[PDB]
């Protein structure tokens, strides 16, 4: 009806346009904005197994979503955590922790040049992809 | 007066939409190079993919995906077995197991 | 107006919300009470059913509440999660953290030791 | 039985009220204005004690001397305010140097 | 303002018409990639430096209670980030970080065991709108941290990110304050601001609001208030 | 050919400044990395690779 292509038209309104590409060094390919994978919950953050009050896997999304959307939407420039210790409310010991960790896979801060990386088609052929969202 | 108190929680939304909606959109974050937009409507929690056959070009768009529009989300996801299931009457027991199953199932 | 849940009512106690904050029945501190628990939470009820299409938020009930924000935000989070006040909403209303644009959606590309590929699954 | 002990203070009420009775400011005096003013002496008494003190503190000596007064009354606004036209035997006056002079 | 919500075509020379894209493009930087439990209490730790030409101030929350990055790791990280690296400056950090730590390590929430109710009236100030609030806290109490308090007062209030790691941290060197004179005379009275019978015309102790117009007089105000409070306690 | 509408890959501050080993992790790093990483066909790689310098140069992954 009329409300769902007002509902699209207000969701394009309020989204992100890709203008740089992103660079994953294709061993850090698990992940997404809504998963937490096994190597996330035996690596040095240990926010899980309830250790304490003020960290919980809900801050670590808060803040892991929170890097990995501050880098993805301007790969140019470089993370200080200068500015993530002064964005997010989280101790300085973690705010590090968790920077060192996505930094050591690659996930932010990747230094990367694509003139000297040629291009190649990958295994999965050409087709018609799409990714599903939830509504906001 | 209670009055008074949803007198400060309408205005107080009015304020909200104020300073992030009449600007560009939302706030500069002022560190870095990010405009700050308020959270409730860019998206959360991507589905997976979906591929369909096609004999060169690629396609990538997004679609979002719903079973329910007009059921709101809410909680008994943080509702265990224990507290609940002890003893009340069936029928609402049954809306509740309905809620929570839908609220379940909207992620695949 | 909730469609589930239907054991909720203004005039006594149920008890599905004793089992979820045991801390305001076993406890004699002179603060906490169930008799100001039944008070407060009519209160929250007295005023969202002035208006059933906004958000109430925890800040706009603690402006005339005399009670520690430890439990109000503890008994606010139990009327949310069930058929209660924030049933009926309007999409504008919203607690709605002030964070970066959402990522996702973005093509990204993989670096193989043989070359740049796309990420597709 | 002493009527400080009674209002919790350490100023003489007996004293106060006295002083005012024979200083001929009225030809009576209530019982609440005494220990009003024995109040308002005794909580300035005890603020000026005070950063006198911290002044002391800060300048290692345990006894409050004039110099210690004085930094303690021109330091604070408020008493500056006060006893700006009062001035302190053996206080001297602050540091203060100008940035055309430096 | 910034190209994020904008539509740009495939070519990304676009951004370029963007004043705030083009600052960061004209006098930027290179730089190189930097190269590196049990009951977890929260220390705040704050610094005003006035060394260089310019001043730094900020606060930020330590929790030493575990140990993976040390008081000159972090000195050694912020000066590289704010390009100011000198070894007098990191010196002079480790300086200052740790006798805050020393002086608050003596003091920490366990072994409380006390249902104590306080009136907690902070003020935050950012050098930009600036606010105060007061409102009724309950120690011993660890479902609500001051974090979500925090995110909780951002998300009600049309408030920037920058705010929630300044309430916060702000809120903690209230509590430590708070469980200071508990080692003494922390008798707790029933301190209300309201009420109806046991234990409201209007709200206004209760407020949140934010002011640009500076008070910026409350330092030497709340010494004058707390040095005499402090003596009330005696009687 | 070489101006900023063309394309933005050198506009004052990197041309010719950047390291000449900023092209992604060492070919040494890269192994160790994508060896704790558990997807398969991905390990398949790495150890084939130190598989190689274990008889092409074995001085340089000594344990």
């Amino acid at each position: 009806e009329q409300e769902a292509q007002k509902l699209e038209e207000k969701a394009l309104r309020f989204l992100a346009k890709q203008t740089h590409p992103v660079i994953i060094p294709s061993f850090a390919s698990w992940f997404d904005i809504s998963k937490i994978h096994e190597i996330e919950k035996r690596s040095n953050p240990d926010f899980f197994n309830d250790s304490s009050r003020f960290k919980t896997p809900k801050a670590y999304k808060d803040t892991r979503n929170f890097i990995i959307n501050t880098y993805r939407l301007s790969p140019y420039e470089y993370l200080t955590i200068t500015a993530v210790r002064r964005n997010v409310a989280m101790d300085v010991a973690s705010i590090v922790k968790i920077h060192a960790f996505l930094e050591k896979w690659g996930l932010i801060n990747y230094q990367i040049d694509p003139r000297t990386k040629p291009s190649l088609i990958g295994p999965s052929f050409t087709g018609h992809f799409q990714v599903v969202l939830d509504t906001p | 007066h209670s009055a008074a108190c949803s007198r400060f929680n309408s205005d107080l939304f009015y304020d909200r939409v104020k300073v992030l909606l009449v600007d560009q959109q939302g706030l500069r974050d002022a560190y870095t190079n990010i405009l700050h937009i308020p959270e409730s409507t860019q998206s959360t929690t991507v589905l997976g993919w979906r591929r369909s056959k096609n004999d060169t070009s690629i396609v990538y768009e997004t679609v979002i995906h719903d079973n329910d529009l007009n059921k709101p989300k809410t909680g008994l996801s943080e509702i265990p077995k224990e507290i609940y299931e002890d003893v009340v009457d069936e029928d609402v027991l049954r809306a509740i197991t309905e809620q929570q199953n839908f609220e379940k199932c909207n992620e695949y | 107006i909730p469609s589930f849940a239907s054991w909720f009512d203004i005039s006594k106690i149920h008890e599905i919300e004793k089992r979820s904050n045991p801390d305001f029945f076993n406890d004699s501190s002179r603060f906490k009470t169930p008799k100001a628990y039944k008070d407060t939470r009519n209160f929250i009820i007295n005023t969202y059913r002035l208006s059933p299409y906004e958000y109430l938020t925890i800040t706009a009930v603690r402006r005339n509440v005399a009670m520690d924000v430890a439990s109000i935000v503890k008994i606010h989070a139990f009327l949310e999660k069930w058929g209660l006040i924030n049933y009926q909403i309007d999409p504008r209303t919203k607690p709605s953290l002030i964070g970066p644009s959402f990522t996702g959606h973005f093509q990204v590309v993989l670096d193989t030791p043989q070359g740049l590929k796309p990420f597709l699954p | 039985k002493t009527r400080s002990s009674r209002a919790g203070l350490q100023f003489p009420v007996g004293r106060v009220h006295r002083l005012l009775r024979k200083g001929n400011y009225a030809e009576r005096v209530g019982a609440g204005a005494p220990v009003y003013l024995a109040a308002v002496l005794e909580y300035l008494t005890a603020e000026i004690l005070e950063l006198a003190g911290n002044a002391a503190r800060d300048n290692k000596k345990t006894r409050i001397i004039p110099r210690h007064l004085q930094l303690a009354v021109r330091n604070d606004e408020e008493l500056n305010k006060l006893l700006g036209r009062v001035t302190i035997a053996q206080g001297g006056v602050l540091p203060n140097i100008q940035s055309v002079l430096l | 303002v910034l190209p994020d919500l904008q539509d740009q075509h495939h070519n990304p020379f676009n951004i370029l018409r963007y004043p705030k894209i083009r600052d960061t493009f004209i006098n930027g930087k290179v730089v190189s990639p930097y190269r590196l439990s049990g009951e977890a209490i929260m220390i705040p730790i704050t610094l005003d430096i006035e060394h260089m030409g310019h001043t730094i101030k900020d606060q930020f929350l330590w929790n030493y209670n575990d140990d993976s990055i040390s008081p000159e790791e972090f000195a050694s990280i912020y000066c590289k980030d704010l390009d100011m690296t000198s070894a007098t400056l990191q010196t002079q950090i480790a300086n200052i970080i740790k006798e805050q730590l020393k002086d608050l390590e003596n003091i920490a929430a366990t072994e409380i065991m006390s249902d104590l109710h306080v009136i907690i009236n902070l003020t935050c100030n950012l050098q930009d709108r600036f606010f105060e609030d007061n409102f009724q806290w309950n120690l011993n109490d660890k479902s609500l941290t001051p974090e979500r308090f925090a995110t909780s007062i951002v998300q009600d209030l049309g408030l920037t990110r920058e705010f929630i790691p300044l309430i916060s941290q702000s809120l903690h060197e209230t509590i430590l304050k708070i469980k200071k004179d508990w080692v003494d005379g922390h008798l707790i009275q029933d301190h209300v601001p309201n009420d109806a019978a046991f234990g409201g015309s209007n709200w206004c102790p209760r407020v949140e609001i934010l002011t640009k117009e500076e008070i910026q007089k409350r330092e030497i105000e709340k010494e004058r208030n707390l040095r005499r409070l402090k003596r009330e306690t005696d009687r | 050919t070489k101006s900023i509408h063309y394309s933005l890959a050198n506009f004052n501050v990197f041309q010719s400044l950047p390291k000449e080993t900023a092209r992604g992790v060492d070919d040494l790093t890269r192994m160790e990395m994508a060896l704790l990483s558990g997807i398969p066909e991905e390990i398949k790689w790495s150890l084939k690779k130190y598989l190689t310098y274990s008889n092409k140069a074995p001085y340089m992954i000594s344990l």
